[PDB]
């Protein structure tokens, strides 16, 4: 990318989200996050980061959405919450009038070239939508078909997701986009999606049938504590027979570890996470 | 001049959902009320799981400070387990959780309070803004304020490498858990983590805590406002050894000018004016009830509203600088004298109401930056490669625990009863909690609502005085309601 190239509208919306996934795309190695920003898209909205406040960054981005009315991309981070008329998640204010994250996501949903629903949470629910929870969190996906909006939506979970997914998701859409226009290159995006909403590039992998320990499993060989490098870590918890991620290989934060080798994998990217892969740390 | 009300939603450039409404007259703050509005309800998700489940799903309280809640979990955990924690693995620990007070207080600084007094490129996320933003640097100095943030985003992202390394990844760790630390430190490992600690380092020392110190002198009057109730709480942090009795931060309670004891049994959390049932008003965390009423009458936010004894805090850097008085480093001393002609030894030669201000809060936490650097060289020190980090204790059927850390915005503590093998009670007391708390059940502002009073707003068009304020105490609403 060029500071003067073509970088498409970008808005951050955070329902219940804990900054994770904004987080880990900080951490992006390459292109690094300062490239994303200044090279790659426009962030026109983001409430962790951005400049301005209050009524005023939501006017902004309302006069951007106009602006760019059906080609904008909306990355939510965090989960929809449903009940008590959309009170568990306040998002801003503007004209006297709190605006819910329902009511955003009925607002700026329907008018986005698509919808990038960024970590488990907003992909599936995830934590906030678990065993015990009374908000009525709810995924992005479920949420708009209910409300009758028909806008794409991808998913690139994980509790946080790699940044590497975030970005080449980007990377994969714009490219599409490029060649085919708008269209034509989302269509070819929902191509290599699997049926959960994940790029297969990056989820189209299991990290048990990949694992560096594989054989130790056959063998029976289990480790009785964490800290036996040596043995498989099934019996410990380890999720991975039941996980599509391509962690085995990319690994995290500059491939320095990943949660295989340090612990045992907890099957974050999946649509049941966390209570399908719990409790996590025995089999 | 008269009355203006000013509500500001979202307030940017912190973490999570806050609004902030303030009463101006005659140019000055003369009434705050903080709004956290934004649940999900971790007390209850945890309910009925296997306890050892709490240490990864509590880290999802915060992605900017997941180790202090797996910290709080873990100790809540060993105790309640009654497991005993390796040396070498109270040790791991503390470079796991080490590491992300270097990369939170950077990512504070630079990238969400620094365009408070740093004009970004002329492109979004940095424009628009206020028309008037109040941003006095000079062109050179402006541009080293960019230039240090560009690089603190390398820096940051290289902190979490070194939480990673023994710690699994990052947002989210999974290198802790009851019984101490999952992964063995390697020789190897502590040469690629010492590698870049050195960097990380040299960027603090060099880069961050000049720049504090140099932007605080073209904004000397940001030290006279923001003091509200001079009031503070530190529970102690960073074990030293194994006894639970010697911390890298100490205990203690500041307020009304006296230095007090920490007694955990003095808190209690109020809930008037927080939207959570009457009936749960009140109550000591060990007793604690999470019973959310998004509709009761007169509430404004989801934040609990803690109280010490009756007393409305602050947590945070300064709070434990404050109550532990460090040497100040060599580079803070040199330019206190040269900029500001302070002469300061201690952080409490500052004197009370330069510390407890605006400016203040960033300066004590670019001082706790630099004290970091020390405790994390001399855990590189003991920690002992290769030596075991783990226990694996039992689940005990019928156990209660507390933990009790620091995370870098200020206090945490978790508590956790077991009833049948599982998770009964789970209770959590954050940082900004304490600070970003509403009105208790007398009418007494929350930390950060107090510390608004007095703050200038000379022009009600371009306000930026009051999320300026907010900003100094890192808030994290993700923590403060979870
Ligand atoms: S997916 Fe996980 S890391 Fe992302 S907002 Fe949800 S809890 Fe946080
Ligand atoms: S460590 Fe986990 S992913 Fe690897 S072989 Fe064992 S069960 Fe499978
Ligand atoms: S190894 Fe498992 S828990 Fe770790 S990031 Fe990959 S999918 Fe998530
Ligand atoms: N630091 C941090 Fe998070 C907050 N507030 C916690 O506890
Ligand atoms: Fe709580
Ligand atoms: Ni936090
Ligand atoms: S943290």
């Amino acid at each position: 990318g060029t500071l003067t190239g073509e970088r498409p509208p970008v808005f951050w919306l955070q329902g219940q989200g804990c900054t994770g996934c904004s987080v880990t795309l900080l951490n992006s190695v390459h292109p690094s996050i300062a490239d994303v920003l200044l090279k790659v898209i426009s962030l026109e909205f983001h409430p962790t980061v951005m400049a301005w406040e209050g009524e005023h960054a939501i006017e902004h981005m309302r006069k951007v959405a106009e602006k760019f009315k059906g080609k904008f991309f909306l990355v939510i981070e965090g989960s929809v919450p449903v009940e008590a008329d959309g009170k568990y998640c306040i998002i801003g204010e503007a004209n006297h009038h709190e605006i819910s994250m329902v009511d955003a996501l009925k607002e700026f949903g329907p008018n986005a070239a698509a919808v990038l629903a960024v970590g488990t949470c907003a992909a599936y629910g995830g934590i906030p939508a678990a065993e015990g929870s009374e908000t009525g969190a709810t995924a992005v996906s479920k949420f708009l078909g209910d409300n009758g909006i028909k806008t794409p939506v991808v998913n690139i979970p994980g509790c946080p997701p790699h940044p590497d997914w975030i970005v080449g998701t980007v990377v994969l859409a714009l490219d599409a986009i490029k060649k085919n226009g708008l269209e034509g290159g989302l269509a070819e995006v929902v191509k290599v999606l699997d049926s959960d909403g994940r790029p297969t590039p990056f989820f189209g992998r299991n990290i048990h049938e990949n694992c560096p320990y594989l054989d130790k499993y056959d063998e029976g060989v289990m480790s009785a504590t964490f800290t036996d490098k040596v043995g498989c870590r099934y019996d410990l918890g380890c999720k991975g027979p039941m996980t599509m991620a391509d962690c085995f290989e990319r690994k995290w934060n500059g491939g320095v570890n990943w949660c295989v080798q340090n612990a045992v994998c907890i099957g974050c990217v999946e649509p049941d996470f966390p209570d399908g892969k719990s409790p996590f740390y025995q089999a | 001049t008269g009355r203006t009300t000013i509500a500001i939603d979202p307030v940017t450039r912190i973490e999570g959902h806050l609004k902030a409404e303030v009463v101006v007259e005659n140019g000055k703050v003369v009434d705050a009320r903080l709004s956290g509005g934004m649940y999900r309800g971790f007390e209850t998700i945890l309910r009925g799981r296997d306890p050892r489940d709490a240490s990864q799903i509590v880290q999802r309280i915060c992605g900017v400070c997941p180790t202090a809640h797996s910290t709080a979990s873990v100790l809540a955990l060993d105790e309640a387990f009654g497991a005993k924690v390796p040396n070498n693995g109270r040790i791991t620990r503390n470079l796991i959780f080490g590491a992300n007070y270097l990369q939170s207080h950077i990512l504070h600084f630079y990238h969400l309070s620094a365009q408070d007094f740093v004009q970004g490129p002329d492109t979004a996320p940095f424009v628009p803004r206020f028309p008037k933003s109040d941003l006095r640097l000079s062109k050179e100095l402006n541009k080293a304020g960019v230039d240090q943030y560009i690089e603190a985003l390398e820096v940051r992202r290289i902190c979490h490498e070194m939480v990673a390394l023994f710690g699994g990844r990052m947002p989210h760790v999974q290198g802790q858990v009851v019984g101490g630390a999952t992964e063995i430190p390697t020789k190897e490992k502590l040469v690629e983590y010492a590698a870049r600690f050195k960097k990380v380092r040299d960027f603090v020392e060099q880069k961050y805590v000049p720049v504090v110190y140099t932007i605080g002198s073209k904004y000397k009057d940001m030290f006279k406002v923001g003091q509200g109730f001079k009031a503070a709480l530190c529970v102690g942090a960073f074990p030293l050894d194994n006894s639970g009795k010697k911390h890298l931060f100490m205990p203690g309670v500041y307020a009304k000018g006296k230095d007090m004891p920490f007694d955990p049994s003095k808190i209690k959390e109020y809930v008037k004016y927080s939207w959570f049932a009457e009936e749960t008003t009140g109550l000591n965390y060990k007793e604690g009830k999470t019973i959310p009423a998004p509709d009761k009458a007169g509430a404004y936010s989801f934040v609990k509203a803690p109280r010490y004894d009756g007393l409305s805090l602050e947590v945070g850097p300064l709070a434990r600088m404050w109550v532990n008085n460090p040497e100040l480093s060599p580079v803070g001393k040199k330019l206190l004298k040269d900029l500001f002609g302070i002469s300061a030894k201690k952080f409490r030669d500052l004197g009370e109401e330069a510390a407890f201000s605006l400016m203040g809060r960033h300066v004590a936490r670019a001082e706790e930056t630099y004290y970091m650097l020390g405790a994390i060289e001399g855990w590189l020190k003991e920690i002992k490669a290769g030596e075991d980090t783990v226990v694996m204790p039992a689940v005990p059927a019928s156990a209660e625990g507390t933990g009790f850390t620091e995370a870098p915005r200020g206090s945490l503590l978790h508590y956790v009863k077991v009833k049948d093998s599982k998770i009964d009670n789970y209770q959590i007391v954050s940082a900004s909690l304490w600070n970003c708390n509403p009105r208790d059940d007398m009418g007494q502002r929350g930390a950060v609502e107090e510390a608004l009073i007095g703050i200038p707003v000379d022009d009600i068009q371009n306000p930026v005085n009051v999320a300026r304020l907010i900003r100094a105490f890192d808030p994290x609403l993700g923590c403060a309601v979870h």
